[PDB]
RNA sequence: GAAUACUGCCAGCUGGGACUGAGGACUGCGACGUAAGUCAAGGAUGCUGGCAUAAUGGUUAUAUGCCGCCCGUCUUGAAACACGGACCAAGGAGUCUAACGUCUAUGCGAGUGUUUGGGUGUAAAACCCAUACGCGUAAUGAAAGUGAACGUAGGUUGGGGC
RNA sequence: AAAUAUGUAAGAAGUCCUUGUUACUUAAUUGAACGUGGACAUUUGAAUGAAGAGCUUUUAGUGGGCCAUUUUUGGUAAGCA
């Protein structure tokens, strides 16, 4: 009839056992949830960098 | 039924401070926060818009973005047997910049500016922190400070 | 001109010098130990003459023994346990003391004794069940072209420079103590010398910091 | 092939730590301390002696 | 823990800028060992001042030997102890010929007597009787009559056979 | 008893050996296990490993994507070195003279490379001219590019290929697909 | 002015007992030596005796000491006063197929698949083959439709190998 | 207003100097973000450990639980829930 209705018990050694990792940062994260006004004038600024530096590298 | 809206059990955590109720002080206004400053979230309950949900409270994190009135913060949250990134835009009215981080700032000026003295006399100079280390031996003088012999006490009832 | 006493006399040549310098170093360490015990007793005797009590430096090395067994232990004192390399009964190593291993001693006390060793302990510890940590495999030492091959380029060249090493805790003391093996001592000889070990040797046991007779009890399980 | 130890077989103590001869030679482990009549202060004394 | 041994120990706060050279406590403590005595020490420090043994150092610890350890002496003793239901203060006498030797007696008498165990027993003071008249109990002033003498009556010898032959005897 | 802080008996998880009966194969592998034992380059271990990865850990590498590698700057006159297939490419239409050691060439690519002036050699005569991978540029395939791969990771909002049978209107494209029929994933 | 106890140290000496003798040319580290050499120094040799067979040993029966509840199953928990099983022999239960996923081996490779069929044959085999067709080489949209190089097929961070 | 428990940091994806890009931002050659060049081993910025580290694919069984210390709810209580 009746059965156990909830229990913890044993779950953190399961989460354990394989340990608890951490996200694995990058450089360069990604521009998502960035100010589209940001990351528009971001990209023509990037576009701007790269086109003297290749001028500047003939 | 049980009960498990966004603001439950939060009665006490969400309070003002004994006497430091009402308007906000322009400190919080005032602070300037850039990508990459470790801020530390603790929600004001007079400001109803741009809180944080309670499992935030006291969760230190990274500004990766900056709008209007709000930051957004990364925070690491562990689900299950893993971490994941949350992002969070939060007013500045529920933040504060991370003591921790700024000490560090300044202990990084400090330790650039001790290899750039012993650049010049004292080089190797010790740039690394250490645990409090074992005490070195000492003479204790008696002059003035003859030893008073103590002993246990008697019970007594006190009533 | 086969060229094979050739070499062998450049190589016994080379290996005369080395000893030698063991020689001459070991020597400075058997006076720089015997000085410093005199210096001690001297401090002492004087602070008693001048009407002053002698503190003597606090102890900078331990030696740390697991006496209780695999079972049963909670996560935290398991996980110091691991970390201070001491993952079976009676494995011992020495801990450099600070603050921050001596919370972990505090940590790890109801499972372990612990104390502060001798020369003496520490010497016959490194003669006996000394073996190295090389390339992941546990090497006994048994000679010293092993330690100076592996820890010479801390200045470490014999048997007695880690254990000076070890008795003086030195600059490169992290490095020494963790090319060293768990120390894997037997039982007591003369047994425990109490009738239940898990009570603080405080209280008639046997964990927790026993400081100056870990000597007695380590010479038994050796 | 075979762990042999020192503080016994000599021959292994001696191959280490070829100091070893100059102790035993010297007798080092039973060195004579020099004499000091150094005498604790009365107020050790009394302090020591006290209840 | 009754190879009883006194030491005196010494010890202070840790000295600070503000407050150079504390006041050098001291304190007189039977114990098995050092290790012990240091324990008791910083026990008892904790529980008449607020100074624990993190905010201390102990500046001495010296074993202290009886003066005259071959001469009998009257000792009175005063002990505060816990029973099963409240505390109380007692006084006991006992005749031997060394403090550590008296408080070793002190300590199975109070197990016999009041089940009180080495953790409930908190000596106050060990003081020898400077002469007979001072001493209150009974069985120790028997003892110190003049021209003392008793018999030992029904001796009991032992045997280390396991069969004797003999029907022995109790005379002495 | 002894506390194990890691699993016992583990298996280190890489090929020690192709899996594989080629008796061809398996002499290759002789020669580099000799090799990279007795020459301490690199690059023989590296061509030791790569002889032990399967079908689908050595990706063909096209003639093109061969004459990309050698475009790049001072690696004209190396030797490229191909650890599986050299496969033709119709979408390039010049070829340097260069020359490549592989396990296989497809015809196409053995006779285009040839053609080219070059030469088609294999992994023993690479060995022979060049036994510490002297002046070599190891090419690989793009491994990721495979069909298989475009379902690894399927899930809401994971934007992978579903694994699916008949493709076009009424396969999948509806609820669950778009916000007019329920939600989007 | 000394002794002694207690504690501690010796790379002090030495007697009795037990278990073990792994390896199999040499190579090493050393020690004693003025050297030649010797050695307790990278694992036992030397000398001697009896027997040479049921003597040792194996197997088996029995006795003795101590231990040992009946398996299978469901179950949190079975020796269970839970169920099936008196015994034995023989039979007795994850197969084949259509369509598929991952991985692996093989052939060929921008292609690939001969076997529906035709040719052939030593005849259900083997061998040979045209035109198609399937999948792949293009996606996307409900659809009408449109349809993949600014550039060294891009910039940046890392990246084995060279 | 504890104890225990709990978030973050303790650096090279760093710090500093100079000056480049932008359609954002500034009253402004002000900033913001990303950079070109240049200067930084005894310790590259606390301890201890690290058993190799990181990553992927695919699939089994399971999804009746129960007991002990400590915290704890209902119940007089329970080998109760």
């Amino acid at each position: 009839a009746k059965s156990k209705n909830h229990t913890a018990h044993n779950q953190t050694r399961k989460a354990h056992r394989n340990g608890i990792k951490k996200p694995k940062t990058y450089k360069y994260p990604s521009l998502k949830g960035v100010d589209p006004k940001f990351r528009r004038n971001h990209k023509h600024a990037l576009h701007g960098t790269a086109k003297a530096l290749a001028a500047a590298k003939k | 039924g049980k009960s498990h809206g966004y603001r439950s059990r939060t009665r006490y955590m969400f309070q003002r401070d004994f006497r430091k109720h009402g308007a906000v002080h322009l400190s919080t206004y005032l602070k300037v926060y850039k990508v990459g400053d470790i801020v530390d979230i603790k929600a004001n309950g007079s400001i109803q818009k741009g809180m944080p949900h309670k499992f935030y409270q006291g969760k230190t994190g990274v500004v990766y973005n900056v709008t209007k009135s709000s930051v957004g913060v990364i925070i690491n949250k562990m689900v299950g047997n893993r971490y994941l990134e949350k992002r969070l835009n939060l007013r500045v009215e529920h933040i504060k910049h991370s003591k921790c981080r700024q000490e560090f700032l300044e202990r990084v000026k400090a330790n650039a500016a001790k290899r750039a003295e012993a650049k010049a006399q004292g080089v190797a100079v010790q740039l690394k922190r250490q645990p409090a280390q074992p005490r070195e031996s000492r003479i204790v003088s008696t002059e003035g400070n003859v030893p008073q012999t103590l002993a246990p006490v008697p019970y007594e009832t006190f009533i | 001109a086969e060229q094979v006493a050739a070499e062998r006399a450049a190589r016994k040549a080379a290996n005369k010098e080395k000893r030698a310098i063991i020689l001459e170093r070991n020597a400075a360490y058997q006076k720089e130990y015997e000085t410093a015990e005199r210096n001690i007793i001297q401090a002492k005797r004087d602070a008693k003459a001048a009407g002053s009590y002698y503190v003597e430096a606090q102890h900078k090395l331990v030696f740390v023994v697991r006496i209780k067994g695999i079972n049963k232990i909670p996560p935290k004192p398991r996980k110091v346990l691991q970390l201070l390399r001491l993952t079976r009964i009676n494995s011992g190593t020495f801990v450099k003391v600070t603050k921050a291993t001596l919370e972990l001693l505090k940590l790890i006390e109801p499972y372990v004794a612990y104390g502060y060793p001798s020369y003496s302990t520490i010497r016959q510890l490194v003669y006996k069940r000394g073996f190295g940590k090389i390339n992941k495999q546990r090497v006994p030492l048994s000679d010293n072209a092993i330690i100076e091959a592996n820890l010479g380029k801390y200045g470490i060249l014999s048997i007695d420079d880690l254990i000076h090493e070890i008795i003086t805790v030195g600059p490169h003391f992290k490095q020494a103590n963790n090319f060293l093996w768990p120390f894997k001592l037997s039982n007591p000889s003369g047994g425990w010398g109490v009738p239940r070990k898990f009570k603080h040797f405080i209280q008639g046991g046997s964990f927790g910091n026993r400081e100056e007779f870990i000597n007695k009890l380590v010479k038994s399980m050796n | 092939v075979l762990k042999k130890n020192p503080l016994k077989n000599k021959q292994v103590l001696l191959r280490l730590n070829p100091y070893a001869k100059v102790f035993a030679a010297e007798k080092l482990g039973s060195k004579k301390a020099e004499k000091t009549g150094t005498k604790p202060a009365a107020v050790f004394t009394e302090t020591l002696k006290h209840d | 823990m009754a190879h009883f041994k006194e030491y005196q120990v010494i010890g202070r706060r840790l000295p600070t800028e503000s407050v150079p050279e504390p006041k050098l406590f001291r304190m007189r403590i039977f114990a098995s060992n050092e290790v012990i005595a240091k324990s008791r020490y910083w026990y008892f420090l904790q529980k008449l001042h607020k100074v624990k043994k993190a905010s201390g150092e102990i500046v001495s610890i010296n074993q202290i030997n009886e003066a005259h350890p071959t001469k009998v002496k009257n000792f009175g003793v005063w002990v505060r102890y816990d029973s099963r239901s409240g505390t109380h203060n007692m006084y006991k006498e006992i005749r031997d010929v060394s403090r550590v030797a008296a408080v070793e007696t002190l300590y199975q008498d109070m197990a016999a007597r009041h089940r009180a165990r080495f953790r409930s027993i908190h000596i106050l003071k060990v003081a020898e009787i400077e002469k007979t008249a001072d001493v209150k109990r009974q069985y120790v002033k028997q003892f110190l009559t003049k021209d003392l003498k008793f018999p030992l009556p029904h001796r009991v010898q032992k045997s280390t056979k396991t069969f004797s032959y003999k029907r022995p005897s109790t005379f002495y | 008893g002894i506390d194990h802080t890691s699993k016992q008996h583990k298996r280190s998880g890489h090929r020690t050996a192709p899996k594989s009966d080629n008796v061809y194969l398996k002499l290759l592998v002789k020669l580099y296990t000799f090799l990279a034992r007795r020459t301490d380059a690199p690059f023989n271990k590296v061509v030791l490993k790569a002889l032990f990865l399967s079908k689908i850990n050595r990706p063909p590498v096209s003639v093109s994507r061969i004459a990309r590698a050698l475009k790049q700057e001072g690696a004209a006159n190396k030797t490229v070195v191909v650890v599986g297939t050299v496969t033709d490419d119709a979408r390039i239409f010049e070829f340097p003279k260069t020359t490549v050691a592989a396990l296989r060439f497809t015809a196409g690519a053995r006779a285009k490379i040839v053609k080219a002036g070059g030469e088609c050699i294999t992994l023993d005569q690479l060995a022979v001219r060049a036994p510490k991978g002297q002046n070599t540029l190891i090419l690989r395939g793009p491994r990721n590019s495979r069909e298989a791969v475009r379902h690894f990771g399927m899930g809401p909002h994971k934007g992978k290929a579903p694994r699916i049978l008949s493709t076009g209107r009424k396969f999948e494209r509806a609820r669950g697909r778009r916000r007019s029929k329920g939600f989007k994933v």
